[PDB]
């Protein structure tokens, strides 16, 4: 039977209704971006994950090492020598 | 020799910038 | 309750109860989502020290900040 509702309650009936829809359509946005299927499915853009992220930041990691942190180690290994050459001296002394 | 430590300078003031050697 | 309001009220809860899980649903990508960022940001937080102790080649700009 048509169900007589008030005519603010079905106003109110189709905004629920509109709220519904555009829930799917941010949804739909949050898994897109959450998409696995980056280049796998008909596409040519990325999606946030491991190829934007650790598998992709482990990827510089590796090797910039290289760079910034062998480059310290390098003098670091110098000191840590020269107070070696430092104690023997002492011990010579000694 | 004191050509070759002045030319190499750049790379001494890198190294004791981030060593404090 | 009138029949009109009843069949309201049922309507009404079968769609809170879609509402209801699909809004888990979201919370629970969105955990797993800004985990994954707070995991880069992990990862990525030891590049700021290289980056900085590495600027004594060339900065430009930086340095035309500095020479202003």
């Amino acid at each position: 039977m048509e169900h007589n509702l008030s005519p603010l309650q079905q106003e109110v009936l189709d905004k629920y209704k509109q709220l519904s829809l555009d829930l799917k359509a941010l949804d739909e946005t949050i898994k897109e971006l959450n998409y696995s299927q980056h280049r796998q499915q008909h596409s040519q853009q990325e999606t946030v994950s491991p190829d934007e992220i650790l598998q992709e930041m482990r990827d510089i990691e590796v090797k910039i090492g290289l760079v910034g942190t062998l480059l310290k180690g390098s003098v670091y290994s110098l000191i840590l020598q020269r107070k070696q050459e430092q104690e023997s001296l002492g011990s010579n002394s000694k | 020799c004191e050509r070759i430590m002045d030319s190499t300078e750049w790379l001494g003031t890198m190294f004791q910038e981030t060593g404090l050697v | 309750i009138s029949t009109t309001d009843k069949y309201f009220i049922e309507q009404r809860n079968i769609v809170l109860q879609e509402i209801n899980e699909t809004m888990n649903s979201i919370l629970n990508g969105l955990n797993g989502l800004n985990i994954s960022l707070e995991s880069s940001i992990a990862v990525g937080r030891e590049f700021q020290s290289v980056s900085d102790l590495w600027k004594t080649l060339y900065d430009g700009l930086e340095s035309l900040s500095d020479e202003a």
